[PDB]
């Protein structure tokens, strides 16, 4: 695991994407590079002791659908230091950075039954007012909740499931 | 385009004709002071004897991830990178 | 089905990668086919995404990267009960005596918590032993811990064999012997001795010897404690003999660095105190049953300053300190009467007479040690006549501490002696009061009661 | 053919092509300004980089200098010629007399009898 390695390259990439008005393109290009990172035979090549420049060219060759500024240079700079496995991490970092700048929160909810649109709309507005962002709710129908809902906004969470209240009363007892 | 793009990667990699190391084979990637590092060699046991070029043999003592650390049993100044 | 794969084999430490759901938890057991050999791994750390770092309970040789691993969802579990009596077992509770299956009714996990504070039971039921100096300087009670401290070759094993003979035979309850890091020959000799004496039917034996990889030497003590605690929970009084606590700590030290830990003061692991405490707080006498334990403690370089003996001093009721100085001088057992003590040596717990006798002996020998260098450099006749009287009585007393053992008969060519506590008190009281001032020094050397001293004096 | 990549005190890192890496005790020669310096290989690292020891002063060495790969170890004159003279580690004459008239030179890395 190399989150901290991904943060420098991810900051460089994101800071560059807003200088050239192509955040939406940069995100999918980073996804493209991550898919290259996932390949079995490419992974063996990455495990080899090739020199960084020739390894970077072997990597570039399978990713011709990349721009000069974005792909050919970031791949080679990462290859100089062997941090190509950080591409998967850079992608997630890049998404979070974007969500910060655009004042958005990917608030996640879980429910024992499907919510009506009015209920979901009230929850959306209520979290936009609890927070200071445009929320984007996504729901999952899990019977483990038994009833009530879960609301997660990253690290923060609000639990309204009856299972939580049941076991809370059990711990009060 | 998950399936399409993964297929695209597969076909370019296959057309490039790059290929995995065969199991029970590897390449020397570092030689230093009678100790060598080997890339590949997946089916290598700890304490196994690995055959070097010539009749020299080496003891594989350390099985790291993506590397095997071995000790040369004899003179080592004749070895180099790229040796199978 | 198999669920994990090996990714690193560094020395005796193995890393296994699992799916990020259902990762094995700490102190679990895992299984892998090392060729035809079934090999058990014990999980020690949950680290990274889906990876656990483990210790092999067997030889790590023959392992390849990419081997499948099957995760058993329980810790190492061992047979417990009457079926373990008279059988030798390894760390995993597998028979190594070639008598067949154990035949157990119940199996218990070796990792378990210590008794709660309100479960503890107080006891002052003094045990009597045939050894003079131990009963005089450090008497101990049923349900307590005893530790025999000593350097290399000072008499730990001989004293423990003598104590087994003296205590266990009168004891009607079951006993457990945990051979932590023992020499193979001495384990075989112990087994055959018990088999000949017909006391093997009430002893359970767990042996993890010097030649075995570090994990076995690390966990064999816990196996022994598990068996002893089964007997304790049945309500019986148990005798637990541990051959070396030192090599439990040392088996920890060998693998500590490979687990990613930063080294401690004298190269030990950073977790020495906690590793000692978790093991040694389980060896207690609860209200349901009592465990009485005797432990042999190695002293590196014969220096009691080392952290291992230093920390294990703080865990024991009675501590018999053997010294290489007294062993080299030929006095056997080599107990140091100035250093050895017991917390049962109270005028309330023991006879008031007994307490005064012990205090006087210690005072006299302490006064001799300061005069040793004085006399050595300046000469015997520089002393006052009272000082010369004190010197005489000191040498006689320091002879009377010696004793022949039944199990030390092969080394010396003499019969073994057993002295009752009352006789020991009477003899030392007589010597200090001067009733035997006129006998020579060897009249007290290597004899039993003081009546035997006067008989040998007549022969002299 | 190769280039210097690191200069750390007495040791120097040199990069060679993946197919043209020198042997474990081969000798290299570099031009430090107007003077020539000899380097001796010690370790083969990954990717065609080798660690070397400088047989001379290391000051003045810029990174990015080109090196020549000699295809033999360090060899010194031996025999009747080297019998009344003072010599350097590389077998060069140190007294201000002329060259050593040797018929034979031996590599200094040999095997015990
Ligand atoms: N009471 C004794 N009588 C005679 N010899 C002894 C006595 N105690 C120790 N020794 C001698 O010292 C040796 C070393 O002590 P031992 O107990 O065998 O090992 P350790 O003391 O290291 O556990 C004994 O094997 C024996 O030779
Ligand atoms: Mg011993």
């Amino acid at each position: 695991e190399f989150i901290t390695v991904a943060r420098p390259y991810a900051k460089a990439a994101f800071d560059f994407a807003v200088e050239h008005q192509s955040v939406e393109r940069w995100q999918d290009m980073l996804a493209f590079a991550a898919e290259v990172t996932k390949n079995e035979q490419m992974a063996e090549l990455l495990s080899g002791a090739l020199a960084p420049e020739t390894l970077a060219e072997s990597f570039i060759a399978v990713a011709g659908e990349q721009l000069d500024e974005n792909g050919q240079n970031l791949i080679r700079v990462m290859a100089e230091n062997g941090r190509l496995n950080a591409l998967p991490d850079v992608l997630e970092q890049f998404i979070h950075l974007r969500a910060v700048s655009e004042a958005t929160a990917e608030v996640d909810v879980i429910s024992a039954a499907a919510l009506s649109e009015q209920q979901l709309a009230k929850i959306s507005a209520a979290m936009e007012k609890r927070l200071s962002r445009k929320v984007k709710l996504n729901a999952k129908i899990d019977k483990s909740v038994m009833a009530g809902v879960i609301i997660r906004a990253g690290d923060m969470v609000i639990d309204g499931s009856v299972r939580g209240r049941l076991e809370r009363l059990a711990d009060v007892l | 385009n998950s399936t399409e793009i993964s297929e695209l990667i597969k076909q370019r990699i296959a057309q490039f004709n790059v290929v995995s190391e065969a199991h029970n084979e590897g390449t020397i990637v570092s030689v230093s002071d009678g100790v060598i590092r080997i890339h590949g060699l997946a089916d290598a046991m700890q304490g196994e004897m690995i055959s070097l070029p010539g009749n020299r043999y080496a003891i594989a003592l350390n099985l790291e991830r993506d590397s095997v650390g071995a000790v040369v049993m004899g003179p080592y100044a004749d070895l180099a990178e790229g040796m199978k | 089905m198999a669920t994990g794969k090996i990714v690193q084999v560094i020395g005796a430490v193995v890393d296994v990668e699992f799916p990020q759901d259902a990762v094995p938890r700490v102190y679990d057991a895992l299984e892998v086919q090392n060729g035809n050999e079934r090999l058990v791994l014990e999980v020690q750390q949950q680290l990274g995404g889906g990876i656990v770092r483990t210790i092999a309970m067997g030889s790590s040789d023959g392992l390849r990267r990419g081997l499948d691993v099957k995760d058993l969802e329980h810790p190492i579990e061992v047979p417990v009960g009457k079926a373990t009596l008279g059988r030798i077992m390894n760390v995993l509770g597998e028979p190594v005596d070639m008598k067949g299956e154990i035949g157990e009714e119940e199996r218990w996990a070796i990792h378990r918590a210590a008794p709660s504070y309100e479960e503890l039971s107080n006891s002052q039921e003094l045990l009597e032993t045939g050894i003079k100096v131990i009963d005089l300087m450090a008497p101990f009670a049923k349900g307590g811990k005893v530790g025999l401290f000593g350097g290399a070759g000072v008499g730990k094993t001989v004293n423990m064999m003598e104590l087994i003979r003296n205590i266990a035979i009168e004891h009607s309850g079951y006993s457990v012997f945990a051979g932590v890091g023992e020499r193979t020959r001495e384990g075989n000799d112990f087994y055959h001795e018990m088999t000949d004496s017909n006391v093997i039917d009430k002893v359970s034996l767990v042996y993890g010897q010097m030649n075995e990889p570090p994990g076995n030497r690390l966990r064999v003590a816990l196996t022994g404690l598990t068996m002893a605690e089964k007997f304790r929970d049945e309500g019986r009084d148990v005798l637990l003999f541990v051959d070396n606590i030192y090599r439990y700590t040392l088996a920890g030290t060998e693998v500590s660095a490979l687990l990613g830990r930063m080294p401690s003061a004298v190269g030990y692991q950073p977790t020495l105190a906690e590793e000692m405490g978790v093991l040694q707080e389980r060896i207690t006498s609860t209200k349901t049953g009592s465990i009485t334990s005797v432990q042999a403690v190695y002293v590196p370089a014969d220096d009691l300053t080392d952290p291992s003996p230093a920390t294990t001093f703080a865990h024991l009721d009675a501590t018999v300190v053997l010294s290489r100085q007294i062993a080299s001088l030929g006095i056997y057992p080599a107990v140091d009467p100035l250093d050895s003590t017991s917390r049962q040596l109270d005028p309330l717990v023991v006879g008031q007479e007994h307490y005064d006798t012990a205090r006087g002996v210690q005072s006299i020998l302490q006064r001799y040690q300061e005069l040793k260098d004085i006399i050595a450099i300046l000469g015997m006749d520089e002393l006052s006549e009272e000082d010369k009287l004190v010197v005489a009585r000191a040498r006689k007393i320091q002879r009377f501490l010696s004793q022949p053992f039944f199990v030390a008969e092969v080394f010396t060519g003499s019969p073994g002696k057993y002295v009752s506590l009352k006789d020991t008190i009477r003899g030392f009281k007589g010597i200090m009061e001067g009733e035997y001032d006129h006998l020579p020094e060897q009249a007290f050397y290597m004899v039993g009661s003081i009546e035997e001293a006067v008989e040998k004096a007549k022969k002299l």
